[PDB]
């Protein structure tokens, strides 16, 4: 489903800044 | 998921820090 | 380092696409 | 890491693809 | 559903760069 | 608003530029 | 400058995301 | 290279937004 | 419709990753 | 085109590299 | 300004949020 | 061509139009 792998794009980039030095795991 | 939660509905800062390390 | 965390930015979004259903672990 | 192999010099999509899981 | 979410992002993007020297207000 | 304006149809230049200082 | 209009292009995004409904000003 | 890389992909966005209808030939 | 425009936006970015050196013909 | 055969269904690396030069 | 505090060093969503509404 | 025009010194969108075909 596009409408959730565009959403999912935004999602990496609010974790990117969100989590910082932490980092994220996302699949 | 993420997505069944974030992609329905809007997630706050603090909703997406659960899925931080 | 903000040159480095604008091209994270954008390595981010790479990853994304290119991973696809594989998913990814990223931390700085 | 990534930013050091691929801020430096411009990852192709198959280098990109080494950091995938 | 988070379509005026995702838009909004888009918007910004698209109003700074319009905007250009003189800046925006914006709020959702 | 303006996500009712520039979300519902896609907005102009010129419509854009409403949002400009 | 680019790269501090390209920063400017990332900061507004993230500000978009941060500020959520309380909006803001943006001056480039 | 990077930064040319990075300045890129802001500009062919840049495009997407100023062409509308009539697209555009991005070649690097 | 505005979903077709965000859809737009990623796919040039999605083909400038793709296609680097080679570049794109993009028309609406 | 790229925008009917992609947005609705996801395009792999492969598709998208049909619409290169 | 903003650009000469987060754009030479990283700027975290609460050192942003200085600059909202 | 546009990365040598747009890409130290900032192009306006009037400048940018002409990379429109
Ligand atoms: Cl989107
Ligand atoms: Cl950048
Ligand atoms: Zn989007
Ligand atoms: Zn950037």
């Amino acid at each position: 489903f596009v409408n959730q792998h565009l959403c999912g794009s935004h999602l990496v980039e609010a974790l990117y800044l969100v989590c910082g030095e932490r980092g994220a795991f996302y699949t | 998921g993420i997505v069944e939660q974030c992609c329905t509905s809007i997630c706050s800062l603090y909703q997406l820090e659960n899925y931080c390390n």
